[PDB]
RNA sequence: GAUUAACCCAAGUCAAUAGAAGCCGGCGUAAAGAGUGUUUUAGAUCAAAUAAAGCUAAAAAAAUAGACUACGAAAGUGGCUUUAACAUAUCUGAACACACAAUAGCUAAGACCCAAACUGGGAUUAGAUACCCCACUAUGCUUAGCAACAGUUAAAUCAACAAAACUGCUCGCCAGAACACUACGAGCCACAGCUUAAAACUCAAA
RNA sequence: AGUCGUAAAGUGUACUGGAAAGUGCACUU
């Protein structure tokens, strides 16, 4: 582009950055509605532990529960953070272990 | 109305009624009384003031059209939309318009100038606040009218209603297109 | 039930004495698996009487016999395949009844017993037709059988017999086309006011051993209890043909040709006005109700004018 | 996963989130430059055409010349005569101005020799010829309507492939798949069908 | 997926009811 064209158009204008599942917040509080398991996309095979939660913003979302063994039931309060579960499509939220009802993974 | 205007509107021949109903003011208590008011002739229900309605959800217009259809159904009105085949009051169409913004008026004109059965005189019936006068002014200044001059004073004429002294406006209209390949407008008291 | 193995294309070339693979002038479906699919889509054939047309090598025959049919009537035109079908009959005694003759003239109405004849308004009468014929023969056949449904004769003396026929993909689409679709044509209306027509699935050309340059559709017909036009078949055929002769022009441009020139202008208008057809409707936008209206008014016009129904405008343009 | 050992930082560590952090790069094939001419506030330095009348020879449209390459802005123009007649003394600059031009698809009327999808009829194997013959439609006809410009060949020319690379100057255009997918709906229709979309979303590719 | 089987010519567009593709119109080598 010529100097006149760049003067006309002006400085480049970066589009506003996209808000993620947490809407630009570190963590979010949520209420568990139901627990289930999902199957990974296939270079891999497993039964990943997931749960649907209603967030404080009112939106519902599927979250992955890390670690071996969880005791989450319906109506329990959890704190969920960002981070994609790479093998589960559409699962962008992860439950924080050791906060509210979701306890730490039992040793061994 | 029943003792003065219904006589002319129950003269046999080719005729059409553009019944106008205010969308905000529903249910219409005048709707069940149409069979006696106008008689057993073709009727198009026009929901006016649709632009003034908040859009509660997508497709609210279809819900309003349906609601008008069941409101016609509850009364003893025959619902015969679209092609029917080779009497009592028959509702041909339910069309949402807004005379102020001219939303749906042009499509109304196109619908009126596309069918065999919409032949003859048009009688714009309605209630007082339905908004009849705005629609009359809108339709008056359009290709729908057979204009001989531009000024709206001469284009529309005043005539006394038959059998009475009620002077009302009227402008002459065109026959629908099928009647050239191989009639007056009327506003009635609200 | 053990049956002989399917003949490979080598044995088929040897059997037809061509000695080469590029001279068949015919495409065979030698995939018993797709034929299993077709026979599955034909419905539940358990203890059914199947009239199978265009047997050929016998993939469809083997698939049907694999289902527990009662009698399987086979009608083959070629005599080089009767040996294979006789071996099939011997392998499955009592079920395969082979016949030699043309399907366009064979009389199915006497083939099966008269204890299978159900009434027209009741369920389909346990008698099925399955067919993988040359596309040069399936179109005349379906026209003939549509006339038979209109007259309630022929294969439909047993009632509402269901048909499963293979057509070309375009022809199948047109047979099962909806109003306004780009495939809506004469064949759509002619099939659809007499039958429930369903284009189930398409078999690509690469699945046939000599691969054709076309796809193949499978279409299922079920005669309708109440036909959507109660007129003679030839009258409806004439009306539909004259409507669809000009597919891209308004419907009146095609409907004016039903009448002599002398009364063309007035008679066409009278037809349209006693019907309620908006003359700006193009032929693909006409439902079967519009054709019912036109057919009723045209039957009237013929009944108060004897000469009209035989009129052909090209026979008048010759002079 | 546990355990051993190692590594980094350390009264911290680092999981999530949000910032800091980026257009003087390109537009033949990857995203991105041609239908033609004129004009236009500014910016730059580079100050055998066409339309009319007439007329025709072989068999309405024009063999030879034409191995010619002219005229015209482009599309296009090549039978003869006559009459008008072929803008402009710098360049760039239009979706919105004026002229043209072509390409689809429908709408009205009109002509119809000839040809001809469809539609009928005749003949043919042993699923005949899809293919031959006859007849006749739509249509083919006639109206009226809907990268530029100036200079360089000096350099290592030179991702490849095309079409040897270059500068200067200006306009338009380009910032993953994605000219993705999808009908919440809208119009026509009038119970069951047709036409009409962007965005999210997802992925580490394309 | 195998505990499955086997060895002149083109490009568009329109119509196609004797459509395993055909014909019509315009183009390309
Ligand atoms: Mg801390
Ligand atoms: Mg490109
Ligand atoms: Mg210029
Ligand atoms: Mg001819
Ligand atoms: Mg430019
Ligand atoms: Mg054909
Ligand atoms: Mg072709």
């Amino acid at each position: 582009a010529t100097l006149n064209q760049m003067h006309r158009l002006g400085p480049p204008k970066r589009p506003p950055r996209k808000l993620g599942p947490t809407e630009g917040r570190p963590q979010l509080k949520g209420v568990v509605l139901c627990t289930f398991t999902r199957k990974p996309k296939k270079p891999n095979s497993a039964n990943r532990k997931c749960c649907r939660v209603r967030l404080s913003t009112g939106r519902e979302a599927v979250c992955f529960i890390p670690g071996e063994g969880h005791t989450l039931q319906e109506h329990q309060i959890v704190l969920v953070e960002g981070g994609r579960t790479q093998d589960l499509p559409g699962v962008k939220l992860t439950v924080v272990r050791g906060k509210y009802d979701c306890g730490h993974v039992q040793k061994k | 109305y029943l003792e003065l205007v219904s006589a002319a509107l129950r003269r046999p021949g080719p005729s059409l009624v553009l019944y106008m109903v205010d969308l905000l003011d529903l249910p219409d208590a005048l709707l069940p009384d149409l069979p006696a008011l106008v008689g057993p002739k073709q009727l198009i229900v026009l929901g006016n003031k649709v632009d003034l309605l908040p859009q509660d959800a997508p497709g609210y217009r279809q819900r309003l059209r349906e609601r008008l259809w069941e409101d016609c159904a509850r009364a003893g009105l025959l619902l015969a939309p679209g092609h029917q085949g080779p009497s009592r009051t028959v509702v041909r169409d339910v069309r949402l318009i807004s005379a102020k913004t001219g939303y749906g008026v042009e499509e109304l004109i196109s619908a009126l100038q596309r069918s065999w059965r919409y032949r003859g005189d048009v009688y714009l019936v309605g209630a007082t606040n339905a908004g009849k006068s705005t629609l009359f002014n809108t339709l008056l200044e359009s290709d729908y009218c057979t204009a001989k001059g531009s000024e709206a004073i001469d284009r529309a004429t005043i005539s006394p209603w038959p059998g009475t002294t009620l002077n009302l406006l009227k402008f002459p209209i065109c026959n629908p297109t099928p009647y050239r390949m191989f009639h007056w407008f009327y506003d009635t008291p609200g | 039930c053990r049956l002989p193995p399917l003949p490979t294309i080598r044995e088929i070339i040897k059997l037809l004495r061509l000695q080469a693979a590029k001279q068949l002038s015919q495409n065979f479906l030698l995939d018993l698996r797709l034929t299993d699919k077709i026979v599955r889509k034909a419905g539940n054939l358990t203890n059914a009487y199947v009239y199978e047309v265009g047997p050929g090598p016998g993939g469809i025959t083997r698939s049907i016999l694999n289902a527990d049919v009662a009698e399987l009537l086979v009608v083959e035109k070629d005599t080089r395949f009767i040996p294979g079908l006789q071996m099939l009959s011997d392998a499955a005694p009592g079920k395969l009844r082979i016949v030699h003759g043309d399907v366009l003239t064979f009389k199915v109405e006497k083939a099966f017993s008269e204890s299978l004849k159900r009434p027209w308004e009741d369920d389909p009468p346990n008698v099925h037709i399955i067919g993988n014929l040359p596309f040069s023969v399936s179109t005349p056949l379906i026209i003939k059988w549509l006339e038979n449904i209109s007259c309630r004769d022929g294969p439909f003396v047993y009632g509402r017999t269901q048909m499963t026929l293979t057509f070309q993909k375009e022809v199948a689409e047109r047979l099962a086309a909806n109003t306004g679709s780009k495939q809506r044509s004469r064949l759509s209306v002619m099939a659809q006011y007499l039958c429930n027509v369903r284009h189930i699935f398409t078999i690509p050309g690469q699945a046939f051993v000599p691969k054709p340059e076309v796809d193949v559709g499978v279409v299922h017909f079920t005669p309708l209890i109440q036909p959507k036009i109660e007129q003679p078949f030839k009258l409806v055929e004439k009306v539909v043909q004259n409507v669809f002769q000009f597919r891209r022009k308004y419907c009146h441009r095609g409907l004016r040709m039903l009448f002599p020139e002398a009364q063309r202008l007035e008679s066409t208008g009278r037809l349209l006005e006693l019907a309620d057809i908006d003359p700006t409707l193009r032929p693909r936008q006409l439902s079967i109700s519009h054709f019912k209206s036109l057919c009723d008014v045209y039957r009237k016009m013929c009944d108060e004018d004897p000469q009209l129904f035989a009129y052909n405008f090209r026979e008048e343009l010759k002079r």
